[PDB]
């Protein structure tokens, strides 16, 4: 099962 | 030892349209779920019998999860086209993998969260999964946005907990072939380069997991000089083949011995022509 | 962005034995970037139903896939495979051996 919530590179 | 990872590659198309998007999840060395940008279902899809029992709502989420981290991706790389001061007009690619491992005992081992760009280390979690390592300065930028929001924390939790959670889940599921190993298939071939030597080769065939040792032995002692070692290789059905060679003199074959170690043999295996 | 050719390895899934059905697999890995094409040739002449992996990669961030095609081994018919990738002059062809 995936990350609920990916971080993003640029906040 | 197990482990649960999942890889996600994006590929900019600057000519036309949004990135090209693939996310494989695999348990150990058996893919059980993808996602393609370019495929007709635009779901996560199973890719392996025992995941097929999970209910629409494990599919809807898995879809809903795949197509918030294909759009994360896409941003990522109109960050990064900035940061590194490229034009439009190239293509480039944004690689991430994160997951855990756990150890025999089925508890939490390891868990890891790392990021390239064009190929190269962009971000990596750590071993301690609290700190960053940035390659280098449009990482940096990374590394202070992601303290200050403590994605760190947020990540541990996923792979000390979830992750690990929806790991044993999966083995469970899946223990007819994910908790069997599969032995190497071995045998030895003889191809004769001349009159004067000839060529041995060992094979290892279908076996799983992928990880395997071969080395070759004269009169009992390890010998690296006029050996070649393939890299391990897909069956396609699930297993895995590996092959190493050795020249030796005509009428020497006896004095080489080939010695293969794999989770699945109890004691390692010697072969002789 | 950095470049990495293609290691090319043409091998069948099992021991080939003439008038039995078999898998041809071409088996790249080691590139970037991910666009590549990759062909499995009978007697030169390219086969229309090939399958391929799903892209992934390894630790070092390069790129693996597996083309593949059931086939019918016999004594006379040549197989291999042709791979082109921005870091090649000319498409690389590797023949098929029986070993390997």
């Amino acid at each position: 099962g995936l990350l609920p919530e990916l971080p993003a590179v640029g906040g | 030892s197990h482990s649960m990872r999942y890889f996600f590659t994006s590929v900019s198309r600057p000519g036309r349209g949004e990135p090209r998007f693939i996310a494989v999840g695999y348990v150990d060395d058996t893919q059980f779920v993808r996602f393609d940008s370019d495929a007709a279902s635009q779901r996560m899809e199973p890719r392996a019998p025992w995941i097929e029992q999970e209910g629409p709502e494990y599919w809807d989420g898995e879809t809903r999860k795949v197509k918030a981290h294909s759009q994360t991706h896409r941003v990522d790389l109109g960050t990064l086209r900035g940061y590194y001061n490229q034009s439009e007009a190239g293509s480039h690619t944004v690689q991430r993998m994160y997951g855990c491992d756990v150890g025999s005992d089925w508890r939490f081992l390891r868990g890891y969260h790392q990021y390239a760009y064009d190929g190269k280390d962009y971000i990596a979690l750590k071993e301690d999964l609290r700190s960053w390592t940035a390659a280098d300065m449009a990482a940096q930028t990374t590394k202070h946005k992601w303290e200050a929001a403590h994605v760190a924390e947020q990540l541990r939790a996923y792979l000390e907990g979830t992750c690990v959670e929806w790991l044993r889940r999966y083995l469970e599921n899946g223990k007819e072939t994910l908790q069997r190993t599969d032995a190497p298939k071995t045998h030895m071939t003889h191809h004769a380069v001349s009159d004067h030597e000839a060529t041995l080769r060992c094979w290892a065939l279908s076996f799983y997991p992928a990880e395997i040792t071969l080395t070759w032995q004269r009169d009992g002692e390890d010998q690296t000089q006029d050996t070649e070692l393939v890299e391990t290789r897909p069956a396609g059905d699930g297993t895995f083949q590996k092959w190493a060679a050795v020249v030796v003199p005509s009428g020497q074959e006896q004095r080489y011995t080939c010695h293969v170690q794999h989770e699945g043999l109890p004691k390692p295996l010697t072969l002789r022509w | 962005m950095i470049q990495r050719t293609p290691k090319i390895q043409v091998y069948s899934r099992h021991p080939a034995e003439n008038g039995k059905s078999n898998f041809l697999n071409c088996y790249v890995s080691g590139f970037h970037p991910s666009d590549i094409e990759v062909d499995l040739l009978k007697n030169g002449e390219r086969i229309e139903k090939v399958e391929h992996s799903d892209l992934s990669f390894s630790k070092d961030w390069s790129f693996y896939l597996l083309y593949y095609t059931e086939f019918t081994p016999t004594e006379k018919d040549e197989y291999a495979c042709r791979v082109n990738h921005v870091t090649l002059s000319q498409p690389k062809i590797v023949k098929w051996d029986r070993d390997m």
